[PDB]
């Protein structure tokens, strides 16, 4: 029951979203330099026509057969493109066949932003693949060769028993009996401890605040009757 | 191959984080107890001193 | 294997008892490979917790489009690299937390053992019981 | 014979860190495609929260003294 950090985190995530969109220099970058984080959040997370335009132009860029079915078979409702994009997301192993509430725009901000984040990551990967390779055939062959080289080098070492079994032993030999003294007294405390930890955090920070205030007040009250002896304190105690 | 690797590393990370969280919170609890009795030792020392 | 082939379909190649009685040939390797990635995909279905279980209707279709396959393979490679670097970072975070906790515990019981050793040693006198009472006479002297 | 410190040797060898170090040297991976993959999520949240709570109680005990 604490949603204060989530909206700010979504706003910051939208800030690097807008920066990443500005990096690629889209042809429709003119006229809309929206930079306030919450405005970017309600632009690219609430249902708006501009985000749909960006995604449909991107999907035209990455795969031409959808635009072939567009122009050759014009007269298509918008929800048909919505369900088609949901499907093409689905065999990206990303969403369900009926997750058209994503493409409608009404979906919650965080997972839409995350979804388009791996989407732009795949865009970046295909772009750097096609940068050094002239054709799709050459890029495909080079990707095959580099992937078989990678899978060859992963499984050529006897050190993977640490990878498959991540150990938890950086401790010395004199500390384990401290664990074994109360080794069976923890399995219940990890149930609903998040709200408990945050409420001790809040009230203990509060206690820190008022303790600092009271010690400062007491020190100032002590110094109120001390400044007449502050100048007189130069005399040594033993003398 | 990549999907199988991802799933098995996900399971390994899950058991790793369960063990790590349990152990780390146990040593944090004994950290709290050690500093509690340590603070008792400081207050006893300073008390007897200024007596 | 015939019940598995009935459940799956015809993409799985036909199984002959000659493979059973004579375990050899490239077809034997072909059938082991087919049943191997089948049972691997079944394990993926069995152990996909955080992700949706909707990948089974993606992988059962014969692949036709090059762009889709390239994008999906690149996404899988990116996912593997991403979880690899995240597991790495979690490992060094756990390591630095472990060593800092060890050093803090070492400092704590060092100052602890120093404290009860001085508690044993530097207290050879104890006459506090009259203390406050004497303070009363003290102010009386001052009052006088 | 200046040997390494038994209490401070070379650090605990992570398999992921070692394979990344040996496979950057392969040349297929470089620094930069790791760099935007450097996503920073907050783990050890129970541990970090309880640790800062215990730190706070340390200066509460001090300030009370």
């Amino acid at each position: 029951y604490s949603e204060d950090e989530g909206d700010s985190s979504v706003s910051r995530a939208a800030v690097e979203v807008f920066g990443k969109l500005k990096d690629l220099n889209c042809p429709f970058l003119e006229g809309l330099y929206i930079t306030e984080p919450k405005t970017i959040q309600e632009l690219l997370c609430s249902p708006s026509e501009y985000r749909l335009e960006i995604l449909e132009w991107m999907c035209t860029r990455v795969w031409p057969s959808l635009q072939d079915r567009f122009s050759s078979l014009k007269g298509v409702p918008t929800e048909v493109k919505i369900q088609e994009m949901t499907k093409l997301g689905h065999e990206l192993m990303l969403c369900a066949p009926d997750d058209q509430e994503l493409l409608k725009g009404c979906a919650c901000a965080q997972k839409q932003l995350h979804f388009m984040d791996q989407l732009l990551d795949t865009i970046r990967s295909l772009t750097i693949g096609c940068s050094s390779c002239s054709s799709l055939m050459e890029h495909f062959e080079d990707t095959r060769e580099k992937n078989e080289a990678l899978l060859g080098e992963l499984f050529s070492s006897p050190h993977l028993q640490m990878l498959l079994n991540p150990e938890c032993d950086p401790w010395p030999l004199d500390m384990q009996p401290l664990l074994n003294k109360q080794s069976d007294d923890w399995q219940w405390a990890s149930a609903s401890a998040k709200s408990e930890e945050e409420e001790k955090l809040a009230e203990l920070a509060r206690q820190l605040q008022e303790s600092a205030a009271k010690l400062h007040a007491l020190r100032t009250e002590y110094f109120a009757q001390h400044e007449q002896g502050a100048a007189a304190g130069a005399a040594d105690i033993s003398t | 191959l990549l999907t199988l690797l991802s799933v098995k590393m996900e399971n390994n990370l899950a058991e790793f984080e369960r063990r790590a969280e349990k152990n780390l919170l146990i040593m944090c609890k004994e950290k709290e107890k050690l500093q509690k009795k340590a603070h008792e030792l400081k207050r006893r020392l300073l008390l007897s001193q200024r007596k | 294997i015939k019940r598995i082939s009935g459940e799956c379909g015809s993409s799985f190649p036909q199984v002959v008892g000659s493979l059973f009685l004579s375990p050899g040939g490239p077809k034997f390797i072909h059938l082991m490979y087919h049943f191997a990635r089948f049972v691997a995909m079944k394990y993926i279905k069995s152990n996909s917790k955080n992700s949706s279980h909707h990948f089974v209707e993606t992988f059962n279709i014969k692949p036709q489009d090059l762009h889709k396959c390239i994008a999906r393979c690149h996404f899988a490679r990116s996912r593997f690299l991403q979880i690899l670097q995240r597991q790495d970072c979690v490992t060094q975070k756990y390591q630095e937390n472990a060593q800092l906790s060890v050093k803090q515990v070492r400092n704590l019981r060092s100052e602890c053992i120093g404290l009860e050793n001085q508690i044993k040693k530097m207290e050879p006198y104890d006459d506090h019981s009259n203390m406050e009472e004497k303070i009363q006479k003290v102010r009386s002297l001052w009052a006088s | 014979m200046a040997a390494a410190n038994p209490w401070d040797p070379a650090s605990a060898p992570n398999g992921a860190g070692l394979v990344l170090g040996h496979f950057i040297a392969s040349g297929m991976v470089n620094q930069e495609m790791l760099n935007m993959s450097k996503k920073t999520v907050s783990c050890f949240v129970n541990f970090t929260r309880l640790q800062q709570i215990t730190n706070i109680q340390a200066e509460i005990y001090q300030k009370n003294l």
